[PDB]
């Protein structure tokens, strides 16, 4: 498995969870975010929010592969959108 | 003979669908079947194998007599390799294992919202669309169109494209427009052909 195509699937998997939160309505600090959003994610379980928990663990994995190589249910993905769409372009910048 | 098993992720990346055949089964009918599977953390291996550490998956008998087995929630970069285990009449028997990436085995929509309008002064037909939600990936689009009543096909391989203009040997005729999209890389399938547009 090439290391670009993981980053091209890290990429594509972050704009999947962004656009699954609108439909409902520097690796470690990605990573310790991801990790207290999925905390809060398991503390409100619903059909979407437990679609989206899996793609966190997915995604917090791949940050990790990366590394060694080299309502409160709206208002909770809303925030968590924006943290996301922020590792989006900050992936860029690498 | 093997067993072929194929999956399906939807279109809106919730489940993944697998189906494996009875047909050429039917010769060891004496005998209990189950698909078994492993879940890897990310990605397929580059060989698949049986793993010691593997869980059922429930499967049911369809009318076609295939066995259709629902993954829902799905993991779409985790690995999942899986076999049918058989026991005949003693023992395990194994059917060569396969991975599938359920990322690279979706299906997409069908573009929404298609428009085939013939502007008289350019003499083109512009065919518009818009790319289905799901998946987030490139996409390459193919477009038929042809006589309402003979079928020329055109592909589109710039992601970022929305719309196309081709030209028709009659501007008064009526054409009917279908439009279908796949992952630019490859690794997908095509989409069902979108609800005709007339001209």
């Amino acid at each position: 498995v090439p290391i670009q195509k993981v980053q091209d699937d890290t990429k594509t998997l972050i704009k999947t969870i962004v656009t699954r939160i609108n439909d409902i309505s520097t690796l470690s600090k990605m990573d310790q975010t991801l990790a207290v959003y999925q905390q809060i994610l398991t503390s409100m379980p619903s059909r979407n929010v437990i679609q989206i928990s899996n793609d966190l663990e997915n995604l917090r994995d791949l940050l990790h592969v990366l590394a060694f190589s080299k309502s409160t249910e709206v208002v909770a993905l809303s925030r968590l959108q924006g943290s996301l769409q922020d590792m989006l372009w900050q992936l860029d910048l690498s | 003979v093997n067993i072929n098993i194929s999956c399906e992720t939807d279109g809106y990346l919730t489940k993944m669908t697998c189906r494996w055949s009875t047909s050429t089964i039917q010769s060891l009918a004496e005998s209990t079947l189950q698909l078994r599977y492993h879940r890897s953390s990310l990605y397929c291996s580059d060989i698949p194998s049986i793993h010691p550490i593997s869980e059922p998956k429930d499967c049911y008998l369809q009318s076609d007599g295939f066995y259709e087995c629902i993954f829902q929630p799905i993991f779409l970069l985790s690995g999942y390799t899986m076999w049918i285990r058989i026991q005949h009449s003693l023992g395990s028997l194994d059917s060569p294992p396969t991975c599938v990436l359920p990322d690279s085995v979706v299906k997409p929509l069908p573009p929404s919202s298609v428009k085939a309008e013939i502007t008289i002064n350019i003499g083109l037909l512009k065919i518009s669309w818009e790319k289905p939600v799901f998946p987030e990936n490139n996409l390459q689009f193919q477009i038929r169109y042809g006589l309402s009543g003979q079928w020329k096909m055109y592909e589109v391989y710039d992601a970022k494209s929305k719309s196309v203009s081709l030209p028709v040997p009659d501007l008064s005729a009526v054409y009917a427009v279908q439009v279908r999209c796949k992952r630019l890389d490859g690794l997908g399938y095509w989409s069902n052909w979108s609800n005709p547009a007339y001209t």
